RNA sequence: CACGAUAGCUAGGACCCAAACUGGGAUUAGAUACCCCACUAUGCCUAGCCCUAAACCCAAAUAGUUACAUAACAAAACUAUUCGCCAGAGUACUACUCGCAACUGCCUAAAACUCAAAGGACUUGGCGGUGCUUCACAUCCACCUAGAGGAGCCUGUUCUAUAAUCGAUAAACCCCGAUAGACCUUACCAACCCUUGCCAAUUCAGCCUAUAUACCGCCAUCUUCAGCAAACCCUAAAAAGGAACAAUAGUAAGCACAAUCAUAGCACAUAAAAACGUUAGGUCAAGGUGUAGCUUAUGGGUUGGAAAGAAAUGGGCUACAUUUUCUACAUAAGAAUAUCCACCACACGAAAGUUUUUAUGAAACUAAAAACCAAAGGAGGAUUUAGCAGUAAAUCAAGAA
RNA sequence: AGUAAGGUCAGCUAAAUAAGCUAUCGGGCCCAUACCCCGAAAAUGUUGGUUAUACCCUUCCCGUACUACCA
RNA sequence: AAUGAGACA
């Protein structure tokens, strides 16, 4: 939402509990693709309303960010 | 130039792959007793490939070549100094003037696939709704004349459609028809969000002289061929059958009922109406027409409909293809990364426009071409 | 001033006053469906009582009213 | 438990008059609104129901005190006993639930979700188709004179056009930078040449390359508006404000106005002046320069060429005559005068255009004179500009380059 | 199938004395737009015949409309 | 006499 304008890099994943909600990607750059497997925090994002999860890089199928080469 | 993309390892071992491929082509054909419906096939895979595979095997050639340039160099004489200086210097110039044509060639016979380029396209250009004023709706006005000019530097044919002006001397919307020989193979990459900074000079953005940000959105869509239907006996299945009603001994004793099924497609259409067969089968005729007809405009719909709300997406700054920046004379393009100066002569179509859209087609090939030989790759593994 | 809060509430009582009115039926249906459940689920109540005391049969010359029905 | 304005419902009765709704008229782009006319529910009486209000004196009942003490504003501050109510804002006098002669209803009254605020009072400024009083000497109305918009021509913009500059472009642009472009100027285009390429030196010269939204300079503008800024003091606190002449918190300096100076007496008048700020106003193209970009090229030189006006508009000159035209001449003259016609031929008005010649210049495409030619124009639609006295208007002359 | 029946400015109407309103184009008013004021341009579906044309008839074309019943 | 403000603290 104005005035904080950008494409933020989100996903949309089901808990373990079945629910579904929104989640986002920290970091720049990401290799998810669909029907991978994710650890997810409690964090929030300030600019983009809803959107109440983080995934945290380093676990499971999303690594690191990728310094530049 | 061309010498830097074939040193990429991808194109080397591509025609690598094609080399292999057309000599097993002959082994298969001159030994093995193929069979004809197969011996067929090969033989019209072998004549494709053979313009490829010798193009390939000069490039060795001339590499080769190469490769005796850096041996005379290494072994240096005081009296073979003056040879190799008006040799060597010579032949390795000689030996660039042939790879320009063996490497050129390559991309100029290989062609990826293309489609469409023969329809006639609609341009549609909107008034984005990001900032108040008239700040966006006058920019809409500007590119709408860029691309009007440009028709007539590229011989091509515009037809206005719709032309919408606003209040404050603007454009909250148009669309127009350009017709030619290549119009959606230029006109391609041009769909999307253009966004404009600038102060305010002309408008009612210009009572207060503070730069400002707005967008504006441009919608290409190929516009599809006529419709003509073809019917025939080998297409309806008539299935003479009764009907339901009161007419006492008549009903009784006629069929006077029509069943048409398309047998293509499924379709089923009863016509009963009428009192005659010939009546009923009359109507029955004009009414699979029309509905057979009905159903490819709605099937154009969805084709429309699925790629005019994916360039309009959102309309937000957050998407855009081009960035005019009037404030320091720039005009870039996010996806090739290449700026160009002078703005006054980018908004007056020509050159300007021109010369930014050939990079834009060199990087589409060059995407498409990195890829396929990737592909290769993938299907011989 | 105060103004800026008695024009919300006049603007969504408004809004509600039209929201009644272009739905009339609709909540007519409603409300007499959820009488009947009100009315059912009174009569099991009832019934559970003189189920629980060990009768078999509600007690002679009871018939239970229909109170929320409309009447005068 | 009992009551509860007004609107509303059920049944009967009354109906002067007012009057939602409705119909007509008018206004308006539209007016199912304000304004005008007609008439109904209803306002009224009897019996029943509904139980809602800014039901607000927004201040609960009973006893008291004027002690302590000023958030703000308002209707000054507080103690004792007791009850009711209040736990961010929006969602919400809403959803679901209980009761009700209510059935589009009343009472009770959440959550999911969204935001980091919502809200009370005050201060200064701006604005007000808010009221009171006073005033516009080219001024808003009343009112005076001469003009623009109509026609030709000259010139400047927009658009059209070309291979062929740039900048100004509400008041504060439009004979503007230019008190000035045939080459030059020139920054533009098409070709063709040159790479320590003006200087004493320099791994440097050069750039009319980008940025007036990085700037100095020089200004436009409100503006012939009177206020700006620094030192200091005061306020039961200070955001800010600071005057009463029979004077109640202000003081003396700086800038501006004023005075003075110029236009060869004074006076008046006109010039000249007009601060701090406002419009990121105009000017990287007077020149300089920050930052960014070019470096055998966005640099330098030579030759030739930037035509053309479908159309629209602004500012001007000459007119459309009789207060005139022509000649003589300073202002006391003669003659002509759009009409008559048996034929003719004729007024005012070409600045334009054709031809010839002269002046400047290497080059005439530029200017001027003469001959020929006599077209639009018969006082100009909505609208609009200027002037308060030696001013408007008419007429003449010189100078800048 | 048959019958009925219509085409007029960009748009919709009334007349054939081709008009009225709007839209469109140019200008004014305003800080700008709209309103408003001023000026200009604009058409008889199609062919043939109707003294000659038009309102008429005919041909072509588009579209509109009713009916298709007793066994 | 209806309408207008964007990326100024
Ligand atoms: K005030
Ligand atoms: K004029
Ligand atoms: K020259
Ligand atoms: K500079
Ligand atoms: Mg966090
Ligand atoms: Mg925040
Ligand atoms: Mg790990
Ligand atoms: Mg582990
Ligand atoms: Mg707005
Ligand atoms: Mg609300
Ligand atoms: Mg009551
Ligand atoms: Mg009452
Ligand atoms: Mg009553
Ligand atoms: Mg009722
Ligand atoms: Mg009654
Ligand atoms: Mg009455
Ligand atoms: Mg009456
Ligand atoms: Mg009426
Ligand atoms: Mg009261
Ligand atoms: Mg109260
Ligand atoms: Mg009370
Ligand atoms: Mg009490
Ligand atoms: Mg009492
Ligand atoms: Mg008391
Ligand atoms: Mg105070
Ligand atoms: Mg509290
Ligand atoms: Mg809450
Ligand atoms: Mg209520
Ligand atoms: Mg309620
Ligand atoms: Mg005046
Ligand atoms: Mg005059
Ligand atoms: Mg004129
Ligand atoms: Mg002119
Ligand atoms: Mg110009
Ligand atoms: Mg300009
Ligand atoms: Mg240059
Ligand atoms: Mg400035
Ligand atoms: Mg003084
Ligand atoms: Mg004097
Ligand atoms: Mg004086
Ligand atoms: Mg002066
Ligand atoms: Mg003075
Ligand atoms: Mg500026
Ligand atoms: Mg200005
Ligand atoms: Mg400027
Ligand atoms: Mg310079
Ligand atoms: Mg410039
Ligand atoms: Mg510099
Ligand atoms: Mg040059
Ligand atoms: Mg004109
Ligand atoms: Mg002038
Ligand atoms: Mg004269
Ligand atoms: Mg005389
Ligand atoms: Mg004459
Ligand atoms: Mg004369
Ligand atoms: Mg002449
Ligand atoms: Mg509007």
């Amino acid at each position: 939402k104005k005035p904080n304008s950008a494409n933020r890099k989100c996903c949309r994943v089901r808990l373990s509990t079945g629910r579904e909600a929104v989640c986002f990607i920290p970091g720049e750059g990401h290799s998810l693709q669909e029907h991978h497997v994710v650890l997810v925090q409690g964090g929030r994002t300030q600019d983009l309303p809803g959107v109440k999860l983080t995934v945290v890089r380093g676990k499971y199928d999303c690594g690191h960010v990728q310094k530049k080469k | 130039d061309t010498k830097m993309l074939w040193k990429h390892k991808a194109l080397q071992k591509y025609m690598e792959n094609l080399s292999k491929e057309y000599q097993t082509l002959e082994q298969c054909l001159q030994h093995i007793p193929v069979n004809e419906e197969n011996r067929r096939s090969l033989n019209r895979r072998h004549a494709e490939l053979a313009p490829l595979a010798a193009i390939y095997q000069e490039i060795q050639e001339t590499e080769q070549a190469i490769e005796e340039l850096e041996s005379m160099c290494k072994s240096l004489n005081k009296q073979d100094e003056k040879q190799l200086q008006e040799l060597a210097l010579e032949e390795r110039q000689t030996i660039d003037q042939k790879i320009n044509m063996l490497y050129n060639e390559l991309f100029q016979s290989l062609v990826p696939k293309e489609k469409y380029d023969k329809n006639d396209v609609i341009l549609e250009v909107t008034a984005g709704r990001t900032t108040g004023g008239d700040i966006c709706q006058q920019f809409t006005r500007e590119i709408f004349d860029m691309y009007q000019n440009y028709s007539c530097y590229k011989h091509w044919q515009f037809e206005l459609l719709n032309y919408t002006p606003a209040d404050y001397g603007g454009l909250h919307h148009a669309a127009a028809r350009i017709s030619g020989d290549g119009v959606y193979k230029h006109l391609k990459y041009e769909g999307g969000i253009h966004r404009v900074q600038r102060i305010p000079e002309v408008g009612l953005s210009s009572r207060m002289q503070r730069i400002h940000t707005g967008t504006m959105s441009v919608i290409v869509l190929p516009q599809p061929d006529e419709v003509d239907v073809k019917l025939d006996p080998k297409d309806l299945r008539i299935d003479t059958f009764r009907a339901k009603g009161a007419g006492g001994q008549h009903v009784n004793k006629t069929d006077s009922a029509v069943r048409l099924v398309h047998i293509p497609t499924g379709l089923v259409v009863e016509c009963q109406q009428e009192r005659s067969q010939i009546k009923n089968k009359e109507i029955a005729f004009r009414v699979l027409r029309a509905r057979l007809y009905q159903q490819i405009i709605e099937k154009d719909k969805r084709q429309q409909q699925s790629a005019r709300k994916l360039q309009v997406g959102t309309r937000a700054q957050s998407e855009r293809i081009r960035t005019y920046n009037f404030t320091q004379d720039r005009v870039s393009d996010h996806r090739i990364a290449y700026e160009v100066r002078d703005i006054k002569e980018f908004l007056c179509g020509g050159k300007g426009l021109d010369q930014l859209i050939q990079r834009l087609l060199q990087s589409a090939d060059e995407e498409a071409i990195a890829e396929l030989l990737d592909e290769h790759l993938k299907s011989a593994k | 001033k105060n103004i800026l809060k008695i024009r919300r509430r006049k603007m969504n009582h408004h809004k509600y006053r039209k929201l009644v009115k272009r739905t009339r039926f609709l909540r007519r249906k409603v409300r007499e469906g959820r009488l009947r459940q009100k009315q059912v689920k009174f009569e099991r109540d009832l019934k559970r009582i003189w189920q629980k005391a060990g009768l078999k049969e509600a007690p002679a010359g009871w018939q239970t009213p229909k109170i929320y029905l409309k009447n005068q």
